[PDB]
């Protein structure tokens, strides 16, 4: 069976990935930080909390200007911030309130947000207006990150991400490989690669530019919700359904940490690094930030100022400050 | 600082805005339509429409024109793969040819209604061994309304076709998105949602809908005769049901009043006088050939399962029956709420 | 039909083997390399004095 045969070739190729990635397991992390010092106890306060939504958030990005801030709610609102003064600078209200994602473009010029309606909305900050609708997905959008004032990318509940001309509203490129749902995306600081997490429990390495799928990791049999790049591109974490964060890393093509506790059971649903890189922070469904040390595996520390799910995060590009937001309705700053 | 006060004003104004808008949506009613495919969910929102919204004008009836086009195709092609499936032959020897062309067609890519596919068809129709096929259209997937179109494709091909509120209400609109209708009544805002478009995995969006108002829960009276192939022999009816009871017992759903609608009564009318339920569930003590003893029986068996289940039945395509049930259940969800 | 999904897996799979890969003793040491260049440069790792933190800046 010609069939059979082609099946027969992928479990040889899949052996044959397998054993590569064995001959390079000389030692683990683990094993190479042994030596270096814990970071000791991280204890950051609450510096700010931003009220103003009216039912769940769930998503929010950062400005490049590690100032202004974008979040997402079921109340149909995208709400832009000054974190330092807490001032609102912009509220916008969206058609749809079925929102999951939202993303500053790095211009500061525009953001973008969608959710179950399947489509990304851009909407032009120096004009608020809607400025495109790009529609061509076939189920929700779950992530969106902007590359420069004309292009984004895009994850979905179809199992494709995208690459979009904005101003023509098509997709350029179209990423095709999860065989289930994606949830998460994150862009190299390069901009040259990105990667996803899906519900398929793999995340997928992708050249922008070339648009295939360089490398695939798998999750142990958990959905990925949510993806981050460490800071010098050549490594990633995820997070996922079964209360677990691992770091993989690109060049050793592999899992090199895992970040769990076993009396934490609840799901995660963002990770980010630190500006260094050293800590791994991350969102649970428990209601609490929990923050790693990326390269020794225990925990640092807990950020503990929300009453429902943290269903967002993120670190300033300055480093100075996280933001976690919440389905209790508030954001809070800390550092 | 002037530019810092300016800035503290604006914050202030969205605030306003912002409360404003909290206030409106406290009058908001979430209604979630739920229940299997071809069940009546779509109808269900088009008659809110019609009922509390804009209705349907020219301008929107010819928007739905290539719909119904396709509606067409989709039904022939389906009744075209049960011919080969059930191994039933045509009489007229032109419908090799007929069946080969509809079956090619890209339904998506259908705008118009040529002359050529409407005689292929017409054709198809007319012939003895399709309508024996549609006889036996329990055993497959065909819409209740392929019959309402095809034998109205004279009209439906003619130059000037518009549709009618009737061939509105029965056309299959296509999305994978969610669905959502609001509309006015007595000052309060009734969020109409639809989800049985999307084909994604529900458990990455159910907590979407935790403590919505109401859900309505839409099921086909007349899939009482239909089994599931690859479920052991599940009937479609249990299928619906068992679906029905993730829904009453999920943990997010226990405070939202639950509205079951037993629709298509006017189809269980027409099959119940010769399919028959007691072949289907055993335990039917009822009459045949009798609408109201199975209907009052799929009932019983639906919510035979603390919670209080609201049931009525309904024809979805019945504009005046949808007006009247509504008025009920629009009483009802008011009142507990 | 599947051939075709089949034979994309395939190709796939031999993209993904025929890659260079380095040690993971080398990833690491480099991991642990970059964080230790850069932790004077990170401040939930290293505290910066109130005065450059602009959450603490009476300020604002
Ligand atoms: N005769 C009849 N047709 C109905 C009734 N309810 C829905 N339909 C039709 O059956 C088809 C499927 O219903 P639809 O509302 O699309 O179900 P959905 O898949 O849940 O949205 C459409 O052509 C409807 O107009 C009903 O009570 N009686
Ligand atoms: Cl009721
Ligand atoms: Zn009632």
């Amino acid at each position: 069976s010609e069939l059979d045969q082609l099946r027969q070739e992928a479990e040889q190729l899949k052996n044959q990935i397998r054993d590569a990635r064995k001959a390079c397991a000389d030692a683990t992390l683990s094993q190479i930080t042994n030596n270096i010092d814990p970071v000791g106890r991280i204890q950051m306060r609450t510096r700010r909390t931003l009220r103003g939504h009216l039912a769940k958030i769930y998503a929010m990005h950062w400005g490049t200007d590690s100032r202004l801030l974008v979040s997402a709610s079921q109340d149909g609102k995208l709400i832009i911030w000054d974190s330092y003064t807490t001032n609102k600078v912009h509220a916008i209200p969206l058609r749809s309130s079925w929102v999951m994602t939202c993303a500053y473009a790095p211009s500061g010029n525009y953001v973008a947000c969608g959710g179950l309606d399947n489509i990304c909305s851009i909407y032009n900050l120096k004009t608020v207006r809607v400025s495109r609708e790009l529609a061509g997905h076939t189920g929700y959008l779950s992530c969106c990150r902007f590359l420069d004032d004309n292009q984004i990318v895009t994850s979905s509940g179809d199992t494709t991400c995208a690459l979009w001309d904005i101003e023509t509203g098509q997709q350029t490129t179209t990423f095709t490989g999860h065989t289930g749902d994606v949830m998460s995306l994150s862009l190299a600081p390069d901009t040259r690669l990105f990667v996803s997490g899906a519900c398929d429990a793999s995340a997928k390495l992708w050249d922008v530019r070339e648009g295939m799928c360089r490398q695939t990791f798998t999750g142990h049999e958990s959905d990925i919700n949510a993806i981050c790049f460490f800071p010098n591109g050549n490594a990633f974490a995820t997070g996922s359904d079964d209360a677990t964060c691992r770091l993989f890393d690109l060049r050793a093509d592999q899992e090199l940490m895992t970040y769990s506790h076993d009396n934490i059971i609840c799901g995660i649903t963002s990770v980010s690094f630190s500006k260094s890189g050293r800590l791994l922070l991350a969102g649970y469904d428990d209601f609490n930030c929990n923050v790693w040390d990326a390269l020794k595996a225990d925990r640092a520390g807990v950020l503990a100022g929300h009453d429902n799910r943290v269903s967002c995060l993120g670190v300033t590009d300055d480093g100075m400050a996280v933001a976690t937001g919440s389905w209790d309705s508030f954001l809070k700053i800390w550092n | 600082s002037a530019e810092d006060k300016a800035a503290v004003e604006r914050s202030k104004m969205i605030d306003r805005n912002l409360r404003e808008d909290g206030e409106k949506a406290r009058r908001e009613l979430k209604l979630l339509l739920l229940g299997t495919g071809e069940s009546g969910k779509s109808t269900f929102i088009k008659q809110m429409r019609i009922i509390h919204g804009a209705g349907y004008s020219e301008e929107d009836k010819r928007g739905f024109t290539k719909l119904v086009y396709q509606n067409i195709f989709t039904a022939m092609q389906a009744m075209i793969r049960a011919m080969e499936t059930l191994k039933i032959l045509y009489k007229y020897e032109q419908n090799k040819a007929n069946a080969l062309l509809i079956r090619e067609v890209d339904v998506e890519k259908v705008t118009t209604f040529e002359h050529q596919y409407v005689s292929a068809i017409k054709t198809l129709w007319e012939d003895p061994g399709i309508q024996e096929c549609y006889d036996r259209r329990r055993e497959y997937q065909l819409s209740d309304s392929a019959k309402y179109y095809l034998t109205d494709v004279d009209r439906i091909a003619t130059l000037g076709y518009l549709p009618t509120q009737q061939d509105v209400l029965r056309v299959r609109v296509p999305t994978t998105g969610i669905i959502e209708y609001p509309f006015d009544l007595e000052n309060i805002i009734f969020r109409m949602v639809d989800v049985g478009g999307q084909r994604s995995e529900r458990r990455k969006w159910i907590h979407c809908f935790e403590n919505v108002t109401s859900i309505m829960f839409l099921v086909a009276l007349s899939e009482y005769d239909q089994v599931l192939v690859e479920s052991d022999n599940e009937n479609r009816m249990e299928e619906s049901k068992a679906l029905f009871r993730t829904i009453i017992t999920y943990p997010w759903f226990q405070n939202s009043s639950v509205i079951l609608f037993l629709n298509k009564k006017d189809l269980l009318e027409d099959k119940i006088l010769y399919s028959h339920l007691v072949d289907y569930f055993p335990e039917f003590d009822g009459p045949q050939r009798d609408a109201q003893a199975a209907r009052e029986f799929i009932l019983k068996m639906f919510v035979d399962l603390d919670k209080i289940i609201y049931s009525h039945f309904t024809c979805a395509t019945d504009t005046e029956n949808i007006r009247f049930v509504f008025a009920a259940v629009k009483d009802t969800i008011l009142q507990l709420n | 039909a599947s051939i075709a999904q089949a034979r994309k897996l395939v190709e796939q799979l031999k993209m993904e083997a025929n890659i260079d890969r380095i040690k993971v003793s080398k990833a690491a040491a480099d991991l642990m390399a970059y964080c230790e260049a850069h932790a004077k440069e990170d401040p939930l790792l290293t505290p910066v004095p109130a005065s450059e933190n602009p959450f603490r800046e009476k300020k604002f």
